[PDB]
């Protein structure tokens, strides 16, 4: 946050904890709007044998 | 009288000499599953849907074409019935093209809702399709020859039910292909009901095309007028 060391204080002795700690507000620790592409694995029913439907 | 004993899944039929596996099955509502059998048409036994294991014998058989016999317990929901369909249905759906979403016979489609019930649910087929010409047979009969199954449904029924010999088979092999090999109108007073024989979306009415799903419709069974047949 922007506020001043004076308010973060008097707003520390209202509350009675440091609230710079743990802000309601996200500034930059949230991730990226723009990710890398995924690859996303299959499963366990995409082998090319001894994968008959009547067994599964 | 003459009636012999058979079993179905253990559950015993008495049946006229001359009946079919399949019919033995009909008999107790069991329906086997099929592609190239009519019961208004010559048997031909090509399709191989209908192969079912018969109890102490190794190999399947056709259900469509082979009489039963005294004694025989058909297997109809056995293992190697079901790997018999499972592998039929990937052998026809290797080089059938993916149309569904274009296709008129989509859900009204024997082959999608066989693969739905006795095939597989997914394709280890890694080639490319074969692709072959379209065919005019006049302006009744919509082809579309790609997504032909060769069952030969539509050359029976125009040779034995509407007597007309214009149909058949050219070339052999996977490049075997169902038409006229000219030019030439399939022209007959029930030629449109090859539209209801075949069982995928080679054959759809013209007139037909694109309009509608079949379960949009909404059916009321009435009778004719166009002739005093009814
Ligand atoms: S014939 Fe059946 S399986 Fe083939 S494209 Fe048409 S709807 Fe799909
Ligand atoms: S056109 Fe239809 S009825 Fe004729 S052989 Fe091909 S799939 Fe069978
Ligand atoms: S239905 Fe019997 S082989 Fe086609
Ligand atoms: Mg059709």
């Amino acid at each position: 946050a922007s506020a001043t060391r004076v308010i973060q204080l008097l707003r520390n002795w209202a509350s009675g904890r440091d609230l710079q700690a743990k802000l309601q507000l996200r500034y930059q620790e949230i991730s990226k709007r723009t990710q890398p592409p995924p690859k996303l694995p299959v499963g366990p029913s995409h082998k090319l044998s001894n994968n008959y439907y009547c067994t599964r | 009288s003459n009636l012999i004993e058979v079993f179905v899944d253990g559950q015993s039929v008495m049946v006229e000499p001359g009946t079919t596996v399949l019919q033995a099955c009909e008999k107790v509502g069991m329906q086997i599953p099929r592609f190239c059998y009519h019961e208004r048409l010559s048997v031909a036994g090509n399709c191989r849907m209908c192969l079912v294991e018969i109890e102490k014998a190794p190999k399947v058989v056709a259900a469509c074409a082979m009489p039963v016999m005294k004694g025989w317990n058909i297997l109809t929901n056995s293992e190697k019935s079901k790997k018999a369909r499972e592998g039929v249905m990937e052998f026809l759906l290797a080089n059938h093209p993916l149309d569904c979403p274009i296709c008129d016979q989509g859900g009204e489609c024997d082959l999608q809702d066989q693969s739905m019930m006795f095939g597989s649910d997914r394709s280890r087929f890694l080639e490319g399709k074969r692709a072959v010409e379209d065919k005019n047979i006049g302006p009744l009969v919509k082809t579309i020859m790609t997504r032909c199954i060769q069952c030969t449904r539509c050359i029976r029924f125009a040779s034995e039910i509407a007597g007309v010999d214009d149909l058949g088979t050219t070339g052999r092999g996977n490049d075997m292909q169902v038409g006229t090999y000219i030019e030439k109108m399939f022209m007959s007073e029930l030629s449109g009901n090859i539209i209801d024989i075949c069982p995928v979306g080679a054959l759809t009415s013209k007139p037909y095309a694109f309009t509608a799903r079949p379960w949009e419709t909404r059916k009321t069974e009435s009778i004719d007028v166009m002739d005093a047949v009814g």
